[PDB]
RNA sequence: GGUACCUAACCAGAAAGCCACGGCUAACUACGUGCCAGCAGCCGCGGUAAUACGUAGGUGGCAAGCGUUGUCCGGAAUUAUUGGGCGUAAAGGGCUCGCAGGCGGUUUCUUAAGUCUGAUGUGAAAGCCCCCGGCUCAACCGGGGAGGGUCAUUGGAAACUGGG
RNA sequence: CGCAUUAGCUAGUUGGUGAGGUAACGGCUCACCAAGGCGACGAUGCGUAGCCGACCUGAGAGGGUGAUCGGCCACACUGGGA
């Protein structure tokens, strides 16, 4: 049965993005929309549209390819898994690739990406990675 | 009793002190409270620097200094403060 | 594996047994008991002194020793250099280092301590050998 | 494209190599060879031939056709990469000015031919030389420049 | 300047049977050393109750004392939630 | 221990001048004995160890010590190498050859800061004042025998170590790397 | 202990070995031996051209040391958390039903055990690292600092995990 | 720390009530009463070990060591008592 719905959604993007899909639909979570408006805030998708249903809600996703049909999202990895838990310290929260990629991080502060949360002085649980 | 004494640090020819608050009971180079200085008689002239507030504090308890470690507070004037004090 | 399952029955590293076991013991007279002390040499006493045949494709007559070390445990050695005094019941030095094409030799006799004379007329290598530097 | 630049080569190895035939063994001589501008340019070839000068001849003129561009901040690589081709496994990682070139046999011709001056690496899989440098260069085209990137995502590269 | 404090632990009685003497279980999380997964750990507690009032099920709260016998070192306080 | 042997072959083996002039190239520039990555790396590393003439064990720490500073390992390796006093009397002028620069600071003709320094391996430091002692002012070798991170005045026969070198005064033949490459197997 | 140190006088005079040299691995030739004597960590070498045996010249690496053995860690992303796998290479339980355990859709409120963060106390000295300073240098020694907790205590934040 | 090719272990044992004893709490001891207590989170047994600051190795995680120096414990021919 789903366990990481997360994980799902992340699979799902990596997935669609392979075979250079224009767009996918992932049913919603509140933490699944904030991960996606991370992405388009990023720039890692084009677009991300919310609609609403009689169960969870559905998510609509716009990958983005630049010309020469490149995929922006090279790659995205789950971090903290059910099955055993990630947190990161302020000091210690990750840099990925080198700053070109991003980490997402669930704070008390709210879900940021390391740019963002290196700069309010926060850790939290480290969600994701995407480059 | 609580004695204030030296604690042989350095190397064989070239002796160091620490002036170390310590039971008389304990190993010289062993066990002790509280460090407050350094002796280094090789120097010249020799080198002492003794922290006072420390010093202070433990003569009026009732630590009672080692001859040199009392002839090295004279010199920086502790002995006086501490006589000073149990007068005014 | 999983992590649970990790966390249930860990990760078992492998034992890495002695190349030269006989060096691994002592013996306690007064206990009758082996210790369990690593030494870089030890002292035997030749009970036998011989030639074997290497096993093939080499062919020659390998000098070796049999001998029972002080901690009672009888051990093949192998004779290095060319030529050597070694008769029963001279007192030898074996270290470490196995013979390859010797099945049963794990130990070499050390030339030029106790009564294993230094090889003769060595010139180079001569520590090896146990042999004093020819000149003065 | 190979003739504007001026490469140095480095041979990696020559195996000798063996088909049978009726009556015994026709024996090639299959050498391995990485070129490079040393300016971010390198790229390797193989040759086979009857004799070994030739092979590599023949190994040179086919690295000069399959170069590739490695991008390049400073003396070292823009972030760390972990190179896959089929059990080899290169990890790359950037490092300081001055570090040096801490890597291992063949992966050492293509970065120092490349022209990075500072990096680390390590084989973490097979160390059979021609999959180790198919490994590395998988490596080195998957790095990804910091300008490109910027305009992919549609921002700043600050 | 106020008296030191006590170790106090919220737990869950297991046994009522001996005479003023219930064994409260403590659950908590440790960690794995090398892993990372925190693992869930029961520490029973033999605790002095003088009126019996803690019965099997129950939610109490202890505190640390002197030892009260080989194995006593503590007394309930509270019966935070009663049994079902 | 140090290295009394014959200073041509070295040169011939490692294929540079260690002297700088060039005199052991000059008629058989090609390695000692009937036959005239690792090789190349260890070369390197003799280069620069036969050059300045200290034992490899002292080569070996002095490098270690020179990592702990901040910027190019290789590039502080060579600029406390440089720093070594008999380096720094031979380039001052006072010694003909490196082996007469460090006899003369073995044997106690130096001062450095007005005071007695015997140790050849002495580490100098900016500001240190280079000189010959009074019993040696006219040792026969000084008179006899500059960089700009040094400043000499041969009338009064002492130098002064005034700032470090910087890496384009120090041995261009050297490559470096390759010895922070050596170390670093 | 007339010991360190210092000054004066005399003499290149008294003071270099050890291992290796086929590849790994830096540095090669000759003679002797001829699957023998021997070498060897491994691949192996030795039956007439032996750079691998023994010697000699040289070369190389180190140096008052150099080799050898033993033991430990590394190389071993080789018990893999970081960091491996299981069609055919070792590796899917013969198959079920399940207790514990592990894991758990969506929204909102709330707690705050996890989690993040602050302050305080403590984690001796020496050591390691850093910055200085003393021995002619260094080793060594000293001073100031830093680090180090599944840490205690007491405040915050509340997304995520756990309650309700 | 290792061992399940060690699974049951305990009967002053577990708790209570008194008294005695101790510098002091306490089955610490004794009497009486009760039936408890521990254990698959590994009890119990067997084997091995003084522990730590540290030290060695390693990119680190980790592994190995616990000489010297400092802390703590234990022991002083062996077993027992004051």
């Amino acid at each position: 049965v789903m366990t990481d719905p997360i994980a799902d959604m992340l699979t799902r993007i990596r997935n669609a993005n392979m075979v250079r899909h224009e767009k996918l639909e992932i049913p919603a979570s509140k933490l699944k929309r904030e991960i996606a408006e991370i992405l388009k805030r990023e720039g890692f998708i084009r677009d991300v549209e919310f609609v609403e249903d009689s169960k969870q809600g559905i998510i609509r996703v716009f990958l983005k390819y630049g010309q020469n049909n490149e995929r922006v999202i090279t790659g995205l990895k789950r971090i903290s898994k059910p099955g055993l838990r990630v947190y990161a310290k302020s000091n210690e929260v990750p840099r990925v690739l080198n700053g070109l990629g991003i980490a997402i991080i669930s704070t008390s502060q709210g879900v940021l990406t390391d740019k963002e949360a290196r700069a309010k002085q926060a850790g939290g649980e480290v969600l994701a990675y995407v480059w | 009793a609580v004695k204030i004494r030296l604690k042989r640090m350095g190397a064989k020819k070239s002796p160091f002190y620490r002036i170390v608050v310590a039971d008389s009971r304990s190993p010289r180079d062993g066990r002790f409270i509280e460090t407050v200085g350094t002796y280094n008689p090789v120097a010249k002239p020799a080198e002492v620097k003794i922290d006072e507030e420390l010093a202070l504090k433990w003569l009026q308890t009732g630590a009672k200094p080692s001859d040199t470690v009392r002839n090295l507070f004279s010199s920086q004037g502790i002995m006086e403060k501490f006589h000073n004090a149990k007068q005014g | 594996p999983t992590i649970n399952q990790l966390i249930r029955k860990g990760r078992v590293s492998k034992v890495e047994n002695s190349k030269s076991p006989a060096l691994n013991k002592g013996y306690n007279s007064f206990k009758k008991e082996h210790t369990n002390v690593s030494s870089p040499q030890k002292r035997g006493v030749c009970t036998r002194v011989g030639t074997m045949t290497p096993k093939k494709p080499n062919s020659a007559l390998r000098k070796y020793a049999r001998v029972r070390l002080t901690n009672g445990i009888e051990v093949t050695a192998y004779i290095p250099g060319i030529g050597h005094n070694l008769q029963e019941h001279s007192v030898v030095l074996i270290r470490g280092g196995r013979v390859k094409d010797l099945p049963g030799v794990r130990y070499h006799i050390v030339r030029g301590a106790l009564d294993t004379a230094g090889v003769e007329n060595r010139a180079q290598g001569r520590s090896k050998y146990g042999t004093k530097k020819p000149k003065a | 494209d190979p003739s504007k630049l001026e490469l140095e080569e480095r041979l990696v190895t020559v195996n000798r190599v063996a088909k049978v035939v009726k009556g015994g063994r026709r024996f090639r001589f299959a050498a391995l060879v990485v070129v490079g501008d040393k300016n971010g340019h390198v790229g390797f070839g193989t040759g086979k031939a009857q004799e070994v000068p030739e092979a590599i001849r023949k190994a040179v003129e086919d690295a000069k056709k399959n170069l590739i561009e490695v991008p390049m901040v400073g003396t070292t690589i823009p972030h760390e990469i972990i190179g896959r081709f089929g059990a080899g496994n290169i990890l790359l990682k950037p490092a300081s000015e001055g570090t040096g070139v801490i890597a291992g046999g063949p992966v050492r011709a293509v970065l120092e031919l490349a022209g990075v001056a500072d990096i680390l690496s390590k084989s973490l899989g097979s160390n059979t030389p021609i999959n180790m440098i198919r490994a590395t260069l998988q490596g080195l085209s998957e790095l990804k420049r910091a300008e490109d990137v910027a305009k992919l995502r549609g921002k700043s590269v600050e | 300047s106020e008296r030191n404090q006590r170790k106090v632990y919220q737990g869950r009685v297991v046994s009522d049977k001996m005479d003023k003497t219930i064994t409260v279980v403590v659950e908590t999380y440790k960690k794995h050393t090398l892993y990372g997964k925190r693992v869930k750990y029961s520490k029973k507690f033999k605790a002095h109750d003088e009126n019996n009032q803690a019965k099997i099920g129950d939610i109490v709260k202890i505190m640390e004392t002197r030892p009260l016998s080989a194995t006593k070192r503590f007394r309930l306080v509270e019966v935070v939630e009663e049994a079902v | 221990a140090r290295y009394t042997g014959p200073s041509w072959k070295l040169s011939r083996r490692l294929g540079i001048s260690l002297s700088g002039t060039g005199k052991e190239l000059e008629k058989r520039p090609y390695a000692p004995g009937p036959h005239g990555e690792y090789g190349l790396q260890l070369q390197e590393k003799q280069k620069l160890r036969h050059m300045y003439g200290v034992n490899e064990r002292q080569f070996r720490t002095l490098f270690d010590k020179a990592g702990k500073l901040a910027g190019k390992h290789g590039e502080n390796f060579m600029i406390l190498l440089d720093s070594r006093l008999d380096n720094v009397v031979y380039k001052l002028g006072l010694a003909r050859t490196r082996r007469q620069a460090r006899q003369l600071v073995n044997h106690g003709h130096i001062l450095v800061d007005g005071s007695r320094v015997d140790i050849p391996s002495y580490l100098v430091k900016p500001g240190q004042t280079i000189g010959v002692r009074e019993k040696s002012r006219n040792l026969s070798i000084i008179k006899e025998s500059v960089p700009e991170y040094l400043t000499f005045d041969a009338e009064k026969l002492e130098g002064t170590f005034t700032r470090l070198p910087e890496r384009s005064e120090l041995a261009p033949e050297i490559n470096e790397a390759l010895i922070v490459e050596f170390y670093s197997r």
